[PDB]
């Protein structure tokens, strides 16, 4: 029951509420101000039940009637605020909602921090059930949204603020409220619930939380959103807008680790330096830098990676001898092997052993455009010309991850593209590819245009050739280069398509449709054209390459589909099925973990040709991320029957390894080793796996994603395509003559690195706590977003999944974001 | 009168049948195999019926 | 080696504020979830045997499971039934000579026994039960302090899984046992529910009374049979919590039922470091007495690391208190260090009952945030069962 | 000294 | 005055302050949680194969004549015979289990075959003797033997030298040169009851011991000598046993005596007594085969086991003295990556009353510690901190302001 003062409190309500049965002049004006105070006094209290909600149980019906005919001026009004109030705590939205509509206005800050939420919940609900048929219900509905938001602003809960302004659709307001105390809290939660959102509001939200780092000048989380929404114009303002050099230098580093380049004015000062920054030519001296101060600089061995000693020359494991002699030293800048008496090394490969040979001459030395180019001085011309496509794809190799003003690719390249020998054109196409990948430049890309339709050109010519331009216009859906490859796809025929090699002529349409799901509707019109299955193939594998990223949980339920199907000209369209949802998941933390059970689920109850793929499916979801649980997915399909999920499973090992030296993955690669030495095919892979595992003695990693994983690469994700999808058919492709392809890998080729400058540049070592990555969203105040701290001192390294932190306060760096090259600004606030 | 005759005779019929084993689930082995262990005597692997 | 059965966590949501963001993640993991449950059904759905058929119509039905003993020629074993008598049963072709072991549990015809097919992974509904299959639910950033305690705990059970190369590139082998004693409530089996909700090996767990069974020789058989588990599942951690119910000190005991736990002491303390080494299995007790146990299960090489878990310190006890009242609404005067500072040994199951009464507290005026009286006046209703027992004012 | 005992059970 | 939440009062606290995305978000976490459940039973169950053999190695055409013309064979062993007129013999086979029965042979077996004892197959109908049977090996105890000798040698086991010497003379020396015991004509002892504190060295001195065995070594368990059934932990000793006098220097190692070693005592009301007489059986069997013996608590070993008529030699396994400590501790750090001039003689004064295990991990957190700091080299710096958590963090109170007294 109630007491004294609730019994009483009941009456009192009870008296004020049935004092309005007639129209006595002093029942309406006397009551309603009664449960005005009452009613605000308790609600406008601490989370108390609200006593005059409890005890007022009465119906509006006859207040609501004559609120019409009595006083329908303020007399009629104030009745509104008190069943409106009433409303909250009952179930009556529709009503809840319009008795504030129409009702007395005053403010909402009068009623409570419950109510306000309340109005804002019901807003954004009748808001939403609001369509475009009427904007008359909006304008007082945008109004109310106009005060409400504010009050959250202030209240901490910026939460429900942002959360408020996305339910609308419209978040533009954000810009005007927002304090200088509340850009981080806001800036980072749309950074965070961007990647789930939905097209196109996710777009909208990465514009709008990206303005929102613009109206307090902080420049370079501008920029990372700016290439998030992969929009160059937005990052040309900026780069236009920072009249700070230093900022414009740290920005041309962001966008120089993403391979974006636009042409710099000549008004803008420091030109070269950011041109050079840009060019990426100032990266292989800190990479060489990087290696002096880690005391890496002596290039390694293949027979010491394997350890002969521990386990209990045909043409095929001298290629694995080959390629380990690759990515193991690869950007070492010296190979105790391919550099000495590589005449002698190749003699042993039989034509496609010479070509695998010569071109990791060029990937042993990347991102030197003169001492690789000069240590491309004493083979190509080879007594066997064959191996001249072997240092083209050197040739197109080195100049891939970089761009010289001297444009070296093309010049060296176009003479032998058209090369009538078959091979000689494959290292040609291919290695420029690799250089000029994403450059869009259209020069490379119309003298490439010649080569898809020089028929003399033998499909292998013409596979590469497509996969070479796509890899060019990565993501950009060059309408010139799209319309030759869309052209050319089209004039296919039947028969020629069949062969395995036309599995890459789709893979050429995608790559240039890489993060853009609007546009592939109508270059899935287009194709509908040819036959199946390639029609059928392509339309998927074109449909992949549209969603690269987007976390588009429609088009992964579209690709389980196929996966699901359970039918030869289906398997491919399957195969690249399993392959999307890698691709397409792979971007959220939350989905990306999800796949893997997906992709388990699809081998114990899947198919050859999907078991096949799934392999290969979680190499791209933890590229350079030895997550157990993954590895060991991999291990225990590391035996299996089938040659094609063994290889595949091998490979995996190799990419979700690559780069991190891990011990336990090395110590079951070894262990595979010699449970399948006696099938070269296996061995042959097993040995290339621990070739992947220890890329650039781990100082690279393949990872397609930088700035906090949440910056994509987009060049980067076209080769990790090229090779996982030409290894859905390993045999012919990899197994095959094709052991080239594995050098699709170098266009995501990147360093992992700590390594700390002073202000000049030179290497400050700053004690750096860095450990796992820990998200600071939704975290009040100054949140840890490392864990597992373990102070490194500068030059660090940096597996993937961590992030670095300037532990001394004594520097701010320019970008936010410790990732990559960093210009760290001596703090004026720090006093010695 | 039928009805209740037809409830008396059927149980009759039912009531000869012999009472069946009770016994634990170890585990379920594949789709139509499910290993139990009759009280007294040891393992067994059983098949189910199709209900 | 069936590689390490690991949990199945579903991945985590967090903000916890029950913000928008939390939604969303909740929904794509759903959403994936929908689709994961779409491709189990449409698989069978969409999913629509001449030379099994043949197979199972030699078997028959049932087929019965006893222990092989002896392959008297190729095609001919003993078997005894599952009775305990014997058999000079016939091998048929189908069987597989090779997985065919003397100790194996063998599948037999019924009618006329015959050996028809081996049964592996009959381990004991009684073990088998023993594996922690969905992972719980604490990570080891709902711990709170116990960095060192951690530390020590994180170099047996995890590193040792991750960073390999370190131990043997050092010559150590990775320490491999560690008893989790401390005065109950500190945080124990937290610590332990921790590293089950972030390793990948398969993390069995006890409770130190369930391998104690009536029969003589079911007691040290259900530890042998643990180990035989863990060890077959790869990286594994058994979690023997409570261990002070079996190994206790042992004593000449003129009882046969105490004669028999003890001899379930002696068989985990053989089938940790005896004879025939033991691979890679990891085991954590827990105790809060370490005083009781005896000198050999704790004896370096068991139990190599001895993290011992004292009553929460004062900057630990903040950092509980928040741990716990992390998912709370404080009031703006809800300063916690008023009730943190004073001596009283508050345990850190002390810390969520003053939590967990303070929001209780809060129900009684009618309010969803509690204020700093709710604390003061929760702090005396959960710290009972302590009452006040210490000297009189004799030291100065 | 007085002692109570438990018990095992031999099948 | 707590008053009880009144239905109206529930109604607002759970409404009033919600957060509008509660309702849906709860809804969110409780559809996972069900998905999740419906998700594993359609697949929880996973197939488990039976051991089926590859396609190519089936005779299913035979199979089912194996299955058609030959019949169980029971497994029974004579007791008797009775040899009625010495040609109508009247065996009397031992069924195990079901019962005595005085059978007599199927034509097809020889009656100068089935010698009085061994191990006959009869047939289930008639129990006529069909088919004799190999004696029994039984399937634990002929894998209690080890047959994969232990990797660790003689010179892993340090700090026990006089020892080990007393072992090599009742195990080895006795078993290799059965010339110097014959002179003299002392009767070698045939056991050894090794007893020390815990972790002093007594299954290492006893892996050593069969890493040069030269002999059949068999590692008696402990665990499978008590059985449920009754008297099938004696059936198991002198199966084991029993498997010993047939091979040639065959050494017996009883680890953990105290399981079925327990001093005696009458508790024939329980299934203890089950286990004493599975030791009766084992002192009755003792009393060319060696036997060996650890125990970690000698005392609650029954004294008639520790006379010397079946233990003829008792070791004792005491903590190593200095110069044995600093003997230990090399050979577990021959492996370990220490900086060269570690004072071991320095870390052996400083490890008193230590076993040889505890210096074992001191060895072992030497390194943790210098695993936690990223030094790959185990400096001298780190052991004293190692001392200091393996044994004195551990060993007793005996602290500063207890310890200002001792100078
Ligand atoms: N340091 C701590 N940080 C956070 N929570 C803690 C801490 N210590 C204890 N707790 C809390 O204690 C609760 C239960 O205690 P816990 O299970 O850890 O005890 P225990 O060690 O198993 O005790 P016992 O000796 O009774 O078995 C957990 O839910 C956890 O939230
Ligand atoms: N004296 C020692 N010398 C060398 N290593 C030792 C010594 N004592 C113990 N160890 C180490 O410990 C391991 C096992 O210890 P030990 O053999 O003494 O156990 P134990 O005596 O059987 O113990 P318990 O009697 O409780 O079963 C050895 O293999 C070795 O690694
Ligand atoms: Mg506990
Ligand atoms: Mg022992």
């Amino acid at each position: 029951e109630l007491s004294e003062e609730d019994k009483q409190l009941q009456d009192e309500l009870e008296m004020l509420v049935e004092r309005l049965g007639e129209k006595d002049t002093s029942l309406y004006r006397p009551a309603l101000e009664e449960l005005r105070r009452q009613i605000r006094s308790s609600t406008t209290s601490m989370t108390s039940v609200p006593k005059p909600l409890k005890f007022l149980r009465p119906h509006y019906g006859k207040l609501k009637e004559i609120y019409e005919n009595m006083a329908p001026g303020e007399n009629k009004r104030f009745a509104a605020d008190i069943i409106s109030v009433l409303a909250m705590t009952m179930s009556g939205e529709r009503e809840c909602l319009k008795y504030r509509l129409v009702g007395s206005q005053e403010e909402l800050a009068s009623w409570g921090h419950e109510y306000v939420r309340h109005l804002a919940g019901e807003v954004a609900k009748e808001w939403q059930e609001l369509d475009d048929a009427e904007k008359v219900q909006r304008e007082p509905l945008l109004t109310l949204v106009k005060e409400i938001v504010p009050y959250n602003m202030a209240h901490n809960a910026e939460h429900e603020a942002c959360d408020l302004l996305m339910e609308i659709e419209q978040v533009d307001m954000l810009e005007k409220d927002i304090d200088e105390n509340a850009y981080a809290k806001v800036c980072l939660y749309l950074t965070s619930c961007v990647n789930y959102v939905p097209e196109p509001e996710n777009s909208a939200l990465l514009r709008c939380a990206l303005g929102v780092f613009r109206k307090f000048s902080r420049f370079p989380e501008a920029l990372r959103l700016a290439l998030m929404l992969n929009d160059m114009e937005l990052v040309e303002d900026i780069f236009t807008s920072c009249k700070d050099v230093v900022v414009q230098k740290q920005m041309a580093f962001m966008l120089g680790r993403h391979g974006v380049f636009l042409e710099l004015s000549e008004d803008v000062e420091e030109y070269e330096d950011l041109t050079e920054i840009m060019s990426n030519v100032q990266l292989n001296s800190n990479f060489l830098a990087l290696a002096r101060e880690l005391d890496i600089m002596e290039p390694k061995v293949p027979d010491d990676i394997y350890k002969t000693h521990l386990e209990n020359d045909s043409a095929r494991m001298n290629l694995a001898s080959s390629f380990v002699n690759g990515f193991v030293n690869a950007a070492f800048g010296q190979d105790k092997l391919l550099t000495d008496d590589g005449n002698k090394w190749l003699y042993k490969n039989k034509d496609h052993g010479m070509l695998s040979a010569a071109a990791s001459l060029g990937m042993i030395l990347l991102w030197d455009v003169d001492g690789g180019l000069t240590q491309i001085d004493k083979y190509l011309y080879s007594s066997e010309d064959y191996i001249k496509s072997g240092a083209l794809l050197a040739c197109g190799i080195v100049n891939s991850g970089v761009r010289n003003e001297c444009d070296p690719a093309l010049a060296l390249l176009s003479d032998y593209v058209l090369h009538n020998s078959n091979t000689m054109r494959l290292g040609s196409i291919f290695g420029l590819g690799l250089a000029y990948a994403g450059s869009n430049r259209e020069d490379v890309l119309t003298l490439l245009l010649p080569v898809m339709g020089d028929s003399k050109s033998s499909m292998e010519v013409a596979g590469v050739t497509a996969l070479a331009c796509g890899m060019i216009a990565v993501g950009s859906c060059n309408g010139d280069v799209t319309s030759t490859i869309l052209q050319t796809i089209m004039e296919k025929s039947e028969t020629e398509l069949k062969d395995t090699y036309a599995r890459w002529l789709p893979l050429g349409l995608g790559l240039n449709h890489l993060g853009k799901g609007e546009a592939i509707e109508a270059i899935l019109a287009a194709l509908e054209v040819v036959s199946e299955p390639f029609r059928s193939f392509a339309n998927t594998l074109v449909d992949v390459c549209a969603y690269a990223g987007s976390g588009n949980v429609l088009k992964v339920q579209q690709l389980l589909h196929i996966c699901s199907e359970h039918f030869a000209d289906m398997g491919a369209h399957q195969g690249v099925a399993v392959l999307g949802i890698a691709l397409i998941a792979m971007g959220e933390e939350i989905g990306a973990e999800m796949a893997l059970r997906t992709f388990g689920h699809l081998l114990r109850y899947g198919e050859p040709t999907l078991r096949r793929a799934v392999p290969l499916a979680l190499a791209l979801i933890s590229v350079s991320n030895p997550r157990l649980n993954i590895l060991d997915t991999l291990s225990k399909f590391s035996h299996d029957a089938d040659p094609e999920v063994s290889y595949n499973s091998i490979f995996a090992m190799g990419m979700v390894g690559s780069g991190t030296n891990n011990a336990r993955l090395a110590a079951m690669l070894r262990q595979l080793a010699q449970y399948h030495a006696k099938d070269p095919n296996n061995l042959f892979m097993v040995r290339l796996a621990q070739g992947l595992t220890h890329l650039g003695k781990g100082t690279l990693t393949l990872c397609p994603y930088h700035s906090d994983r949440q910056l994509m690469s987009q060049v980067a994700v076209a080769g990790l395509l090229t090779v996982l999808v030409s290894f859905l058919d390993v045999r012919n492709i990899i197994l095959g003559k094709s052991h080239y392809v594995l050098y699709g890998l170098v266009a995501a080729m990147q360093p992992r690195m700590l390594v700390t400058f002073d202000e000049e540049l030179r290497p400050l070592p700053v004690s750096v706590r860095v450990g796992q990555a820990v998200d600071v969203v939704g975290q009040a105040g100054k949140p840890k977003t490392i864990t597992g701290f373990q102070t490194h001192t500068t030059p660090v390294l940096l597996a993937h999944g961590e992030r670095a932190e300037l532990a001394t306060e004594e520097f701010l760096p320019v970008t936010p974001i410790l990732e990559g090259f960093v210009i760290l600004r001596k703090n004026p606030n720090y006093d010695l | 009168l039928n009805a209740k005759v037809r409830l008396l005779r059927e149980e009759l019929q039912l009531l000869q049948e012999q009472g069946s084993y009770v016994g634990e689930v170890v585990r379920a082995m594949d789709k139509k195999k499910v290993l139990v262990k009759v009280h007294p005597e040891g393992k067994f692997v059983v098949d189910v019926d199709k209900n | 080696t069936k590689g390490p059965d690991a949990a199945s966590k579903l991945p985590l949501v967090t903000p916890h504020t029950q913000c928008r963001l939390k939604l969303l993640k909740l929904e794509r993991i759903k959403d994936y979830l929908l689709m994961e449950e779409e491709f189990i059904r449409n698989q069978e759905q969409m999913k629509p045997e001449e030379e099994r058929s043949k197979v199972d119509d030699l078997r028959g039905t049932p087929m019965s499971v006893g222990t092989l003993e002896e392959i008297i020629d190729d095609n001919h074993a003993i078997v005894s039934t599952s009775v305990g008598s014997e058999h000079y049963v016939s091998i048929l072709s189908f069987v597989d000579k090779d997985l065919l072991e003397p100790g194996c549990s063998v599948l037999l015809n019924h009618k006329v026994h015959a050996v028809i097919g081996v049964l592996m992974d009959d381990t004991d509904p009684l073990v088998t039960v023993m594996k922690v299959e969905k992972a719980p639910q604490e990570t080891y950033a709902d711990i709170g302090g116990l960095d060192n305690q951690i530390q020590e705990i994180k170099e047996s059970v995890e590193l040792p899984l991750t960073h390999p190369e370190y131990y043997e590139e050092m010559g150590i082998k990775p320490p491999k046992g560690v008893i989790l004693y401390g005065p109950p409530g500190t945080g124990k089996t937290l610590l332990a529910k921790a590293v089950a909700n972030q390793t990948s090996a398969t993390f069995l767990r006890v409770v130190g009374s369930e391998l104690i069974q009536k029969y003589l020789g079911d007691g040290p058989k259900l530890v042998r049979e643990l180990f035989r588990v863990a060890e077959e599942h790869a990286p594994s951690i058994v979690f023997i919590d409570e261990i002070d119910a079996i190994g206790t000190k042992r004593y000449d005991s003129n009882s046969g039922g105490e004669r028999e736990i003890q001899r379930t002491m002696l068989e985990l303390l053989n089938q940790l470091d005896g004879f025939d080494s033991r691979g890679d299995v990891k085991v954590i007790m827990a105790t809060n007495r370490i005083e009781t146990l005896d000198p050999a299960l704790i004896r370096p090489g068991r139990i190599d690391r001895k993290i011992e878990f004292p009553l929460p310190d004062e900057k630990t006890k903040k950092r509980i208190f928040q741990i716990h009242t992390s998912r709370m609404t404080l009031a703006d005067d809800v300063t916690l260090d008023d009730l943190i500072m004073a001596k009283d040994d508050l345990s850190g199951a002390d810390i969520k009952a003053i939590c967990t009464e303070a929001g209780l507290m809060a129900l009684r005026e009618r309010r969803m945030k509690v204020t700093n009286e709710d604390f003061k006046k929760s702090k005396e209703n959960v710290l009972y069962k302590k009452q006040e027992g210490t000297p009189e004012g004799l030291y100065l | 000294a007085x002692x109570x005992x438990x018990x095992x059970x031999x099948x | 005055p707590i008053r009880a939440l009144d239905e109206g009062d529930i109604a607002l606290l759970k409404t009033y302050g919600q957060s509008t995305y509660s309702r849906q978000i709860k809804q969110v976490e409780d559809d996972i949680q069900q998905l999740l459940k419906k998700i594993n039973e359609l697949t929880g169950i996973k197939e488990s194969d039976t051991g089926l053999a590859p396609p190519a190695l089936w005779d299913l055409a035979a199979d089912k004549q194996t299955l058609q013309s030959e019949q169980p064979l029971q497994v029974a062993r004579c007791t008797k015979i009775i040899n009625a007129d010495s040609e109508d013999p009247k065996y009397i086979i031992n069924v195990k289990q079901f019962a005595k029965f005085v059978v007599d042979l199927s034509d097809q077996v020889a009656p100068t075959d089935i010698e009085e004892g061994m191990r006959v197959g009869v047939d289930r109908n008639k129990y006529q003797i069909h088919i004799p049977l190999p004696p029994k090996i039984d399937p634990t105890v002929t894998m209690m033997q080890v047959e994969e000798k232990p990797d660790v040698t003689y010179s892993d086991v340090g700090g026990c030298k006089e020892q080990i010497e007393k072992l090599r003379e009742v195990v080895e020396t006795p078993l290799l040169h059965p010339e110097r015991f014959v002179n003299l004509g002392i009767e070698p002892p045939k056991g050894v009851l090794l007893f020390g504190p815990p972790g002093t060295g007594k299954t290492l001195c006893a892996r050593a011991v069969a890493n040069r065995t030269d002999a059949c070594f068999i590692r008696v368990i402990g665990s499978e000598l008590v059985q449920k059934y009754v008297g099938e932990g004696a059936r198991m000793v002198r199966e084991l046993f029993e498997m010993a006098r047939t091979k040639k220097a065959c050494l017996i190692f009883f680890d953990e005596i105290d399981a079925i070693g327990g001093a005696r005592f009458d508790d024939g009301a329980g299934g203890d007594n089950e286990v004493q007489r599975t030791m009766l059986e084992l002192i009755n069997q003792l009393d060319n085969i060696k036997v060996l013996m650890a125990t970690n608590r000698p005392d609650t070993l029954d004294p008639a086991l520790m006379r010397p008529g079946r233990l003829d030699r008792k070791i004792e396994f005491s903590l190593p003295d200095l110069e044995g400590r600093t003997h230990i501790f090399k050979i577990h750090a021959r492996s370990m990556s220490v900086e060269r001039d570690i004072r071991f003689e320095l870390l052996a004064r400083l490890c008193p009353n230590s076993t040889g295990a505890e210096i074992r991990s001191v060895c072992t957190e030497a390194g943790m510690f210098a695993i936690r700091a990223r030094r790959k080299i185990a400096t001298e710096k780190d052991f004293l901190e190692a001392v200091n958590k393996v044994i004195k963090s551990y060993a007793k109170f005996s602290a500063t302001p207890r310890y200002m007294t001792y100078n």
